């Protein structure tokens, strides 16, 4: 069918609970994962813990951070490519750091015998005494020639249980003991006539310029992995255009093979809630004069007649790239927004204040600024709220959440851990994509009276409305929908709170 | 390997405990179960 | 130090005037051109006429046609590749036909020594008695394996006048006298490992798969000619697009080092007199259903919306590929057309009919279909007109003639041999390129009042207005510019015709 | 060499004399002075 996929992790060297909790979360993240959209971080895995589930990973789009593991073997046996769409510490797409025990014994085997290409970024190896055979690897074939200056690798093993490379291995290079662990060369060993990866020394062995790690044939369908866009069974620099110009006709002609661009894939159609451009790409936002509106049930981008209405960027992009939460510093940049182009984060740190980012505490009054928001193109994450308020008053006018981006790649609405009594989202009418999670709101009472299915636009959307105030408690305290509105639920105790 | 952070970093981790890694010589966190992110900022959301 | 380029021709076996006129036309067309976008058509060149200017031609995008020449030597010495974007007779990229004199003298020499690649199309050699030294040529090396079936060729030398091919040439194969004309092999003698063309017999000699004719080196920038596109030094499949889809941003980024498409090349800025399309193409004529506009200092060639009710192709193009003139049958297809992507010819056949094409005579009323035309991509040639009608009322809304196509490659507006009294082109505000000829209109006044410099766009646009009605007869009769009208002149007697 | 165009070729040339080419096996129109074209249909 198609590649299994997981989200990846950007925790670096942070530990997620105990070594046990940490390991579990890791496994839950990468069990049966084939492509990692983000970063593959393997940290704090202890001796004898089985890491077999890593064998299925074939490519990592971000970086690979293998650090602080005492486990002996990390079997990334099928990892073919690390794209480096994001770097660890601003320079490395692969960082192996400090995998040793107090006894000085830790990571010993790292048999990445298919890691044959790293698109961007350099590599760093440091403080791995137990490691075996990785020093024998020629990274000139794997790492791009633009990042060879930045690489910083040194291997010093005094535990010394390591074996020699199989004689078959070329230039004494191998990832392990057997011949199958001999390094495969697919770039430096090429004929002068191969622009890209090659299968061997001869000129007929060249690969198509779009093959990434190598190939099993000369065509673009023979690539081990694609360098840019995957179109069905083929690698392609650009997604084939919807329409091709015709010299004889002198007019545009439709292309049957034409497709739309979505992530690293060429697809027959864009997801309903994504913007489809005239030129044929699925995008999250409109650019420059272009503004967003759907011509025929499909979101289209058309240039503003005049100067465009202000765009309010979401927390986590633009000027708020590394902002953790709407806070005292940034909230005034949301003053009269009618639509958020991105996501919204509200965290407890906002109301405490954060000295580390130089953020003072947010005056809850300021949150009223958000009452002008009617739309959110991404997701909405609320993990804190003014404790004295009983409902999400500032989002009383929120109508649509489109879920183009999603928290942990799954949730478009996430309200957790509040002392509120009612959500209060009277105007909410559509949640185009992404799941919903309301849990941990010990005092919330009305959330299960709504039929969330009416709000959904994409197949698969589901809810997790659990672990708030129990229904028995709510009913006993008089906290159920008003009598006037008795059919479809309510966002609160009052008549206005009720649906339709 | 891991050593107690200084007290001046008390509020750096938002749902966890600051930890100090001697080799990296930079601060990180041990997150309370259920949370994630470098600063343990995010409730990990499950099915 | 960029290569010089030319439009090419499409006249096939038409002779343009006498031998002299025709040769001169050929001359100014291919003067110093190294790559021709269209076709190369060498016909009717006579003995003693010098064809040395052809030495500079290096590649032809369309087809090469050499027919009905009596000249001894055609020195296409450096033509490397014939792409075959078009075919002569739907099946040929090179056609040399009947280059013989009545005396049985004729084309003797054809030293196409560097012709090493024909991407598309077959070849035809027919009735070239004086020619020799071309019999000893293998085309499998030159022509693509897919087309050797269609290729048809016959060789006959009457008096064996030509000499022996130099031995150094392989298998006694050469286009001419000395070693210099030896046939260079770049394909059939290539090791099994080479994907395509090769410099030599060895594997180290193989050429990059993007090379077309041959290569001086192993890498893709060593190609003699590119098989797809040449971006500056290096051969590639396609020009880098100007925008790109960012797979992690899900947005469009501007690509610095993205380039438009010009012929088989990629460039940052479109050549002068050419326009860029939104799909990357760089073109001179806005054939696309879109129409041209200068946006942000560049011509946009933008879609038929707003002012353009409709776009349509000119005569002899596509829907009218083989029509001689606007006629009764095809005129209906010009309905609502606000722009013509080509030329407009209006000839006597239109009015008197043509049974050979089952074309009935043209009802003059139907000419009003053209009232919606405001722009002509090519030239406007009117050689016939209804006698009763006073002025070119049908084109009262014509605003521009682009002059991209020029009849015989020169004129852009031609009003010849009509009975009109006034042109009546009271919307004509720009003639971007090409000359203007207005002659033979015995009743035509007003034509010499126009300040043509205000409508021209290029340097040397001249005007041939003669043999119309005299400026003195018109004054005597009282047919003059309106009194209100002044230095601008007038398109007609009426104020509406004022300038 | 030229052979006569056929009677079927009676109305083919608009302003010229039709001549048949054996080598090309087709019909061509020698255009009267001042005229040109495939059929001699165009003024110079
Ligand atoms: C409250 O909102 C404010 C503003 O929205 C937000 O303040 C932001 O803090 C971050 C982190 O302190 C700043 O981001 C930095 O920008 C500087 C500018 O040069 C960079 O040098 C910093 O680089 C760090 O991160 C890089 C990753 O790209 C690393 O390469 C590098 O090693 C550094 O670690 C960093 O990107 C940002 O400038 C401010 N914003 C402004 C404009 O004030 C604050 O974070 C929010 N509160 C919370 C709870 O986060
Ligand atoms: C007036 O307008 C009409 C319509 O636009 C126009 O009629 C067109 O005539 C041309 C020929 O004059 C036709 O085009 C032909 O199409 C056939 C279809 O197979 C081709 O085979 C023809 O090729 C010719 O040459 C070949 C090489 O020798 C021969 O093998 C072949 O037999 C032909 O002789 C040629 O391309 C066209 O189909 C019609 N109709 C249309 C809609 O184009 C007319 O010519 C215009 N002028 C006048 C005065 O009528
Ligand atoms: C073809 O181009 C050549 C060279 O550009 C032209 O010859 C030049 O003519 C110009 C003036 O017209 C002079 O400035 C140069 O001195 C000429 N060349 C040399 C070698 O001196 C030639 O005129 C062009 N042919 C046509 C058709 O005009
Ligand atoms: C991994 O997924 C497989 C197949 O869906 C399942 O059988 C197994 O229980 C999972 N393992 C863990 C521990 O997640
Ligand atoms: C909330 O109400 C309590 C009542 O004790 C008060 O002390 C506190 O200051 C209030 N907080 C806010 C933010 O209004
Ligand atoms: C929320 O509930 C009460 C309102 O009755 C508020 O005063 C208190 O500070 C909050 N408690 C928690 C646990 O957030
Ligand atoms: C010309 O070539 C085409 C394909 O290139 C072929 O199908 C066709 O039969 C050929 N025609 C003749 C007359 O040989």
């Amino acid at each position: 069918e198609e590649k299994k996929v997981c989200q990846g992790t950007s925790n670096k060297l942070t530990q997620l609970g105990t070594f046990e909790d940490h390991f579990l979360s890791l496994q839950r993240m990468f069990n049966n994962c084939e492509v990692v959209l983000g970063n593959l971080e393997i940290t704090y895995v202890q001796r004898n813990y089985d890491l077999s589930f890593l064998k299925t990973i074939q490519e990592v789009a971000g970086y690979v951070l293998i650090a602080l593991n005492t486990v002996e073997r990390i079997p990334l046996e099928n990892l073919q490519i690390i794209r480096g769409n994001m770097y660890y510490e601003n320079s490395y797409a692969l960082a192996v750091l400090s995998n040793y025990d107090a006894n000085k014994t830790g990571l010993k085997e790292l048999p990445m015998r298919n890691l044959q290409e790293i698109l961007h970024g350099a590599v760093r190896f440091s403080n791995n005494p137990a490691l075996c055979n990785v020093e024998s690897i020629q990274w000139r074939d794997i790492v791009s020639s633009d990042f060879l200056s930045n690489m910083s690798m040194d291997f010093q093993n005094h535990l010394g249980s390591c074996q020699k490379c199989d004689p078959s291995c070329p230039n004494g290079s191998c990832w392990g003991a057997g011949e199958e662990n001999c390094q495969k060369l697919t770039k430096i060993i090429c004929a002068q006539q191969c622009s890209g990866r090659c299968r061997g020394k001869s000129p007929s062995d060249c690969c198509h310029n779009q093959c990434a790690a190598g190939c099993t044939g000369p065509r673009e369908s023979d690539c081990l992995v694609c360098r840019k866009f995957r179109d069905e069974a083929t690698c392609k620099d650009t997604c084939p255009p919807l329409m091709l110009y015709n010299p004889t006709t002198y007019q545009m002609d439709v292309n049957p093979e034409g497709k739309y661009s979505f992530g690293a894939t060429c697809v027959k159609k864009c997801p309903r809630n994504y913007v489809v451009t005239d030129h044929g790409s699925c995008v999250r936002a409109c650019g420059a004069d272009s503004y967003e509106m759907e011509e025929d049930g499909v979101r289209k981008c058309k240039k503003c007649e005049g100067p465009c209405r202000k765009v309010c960027n979401g927390i986590g992009i633009g000027e708020f790239k590394d902002s953790l939460s709407i806070n005292a510093t940034n909230i005034k940049h949301f003053k009269n927004c009618t639509s958020i182009s991105g996501d919204l984060h509200i965290l407890p740190v906002a109301f405490r204040g954060d000295s580390f980012t130089h953020t003072p505490p947010l005056d809850p009054q300021e949150l009223d600024i958000l009452k002008t928001v009617k739309e959110i193109t991404g997701f909405l994450l609320i993990q804190a709220w003014p404790e004295n308020r009983t409902d999400l008053h500032a989002f009383e006018n929120l109508e649509i959440i489109r879920g183009r981006t999603k928290q942990h790649g799954q949730f478009s609405l996430a309200v957790v851990s509040l002392n509120i009594t009612s959500l209060g989202l009277r105007s909410l009418k559509e949640i185009s994509d992404g799941d919903v999670i309301i849990s941990g709101n010990k005092n919330l009472c009305y959330a299960n009276t709504i039929n969330w299915k009416k709000l959904f636009g994409t197949s698969g959307q589901k809810t997790k409305i659990i672990s708030n105030r129990g229904e028995n408690s709510c009913k006993a305290t008089g906290q159920v929908c008003h009598a006037l509105c008795s059919p479809e639920g309510c966002w609160g105790p009052e008549p206005r709170d009720c649906v339709s | 390997s891991i050593t107690k952070c200084s007290s001046d970093m008390n509020g750096y981790c938002l749902h966890g405990q600051c930890i100090y890694l001697v080799d990296m010589s930079q601060n990180y966190c041990r997150c309370e179960v259920g949370y994630t992110g470098v600063r343990c900022e995010h409730f990990f959301l499950t099915v």
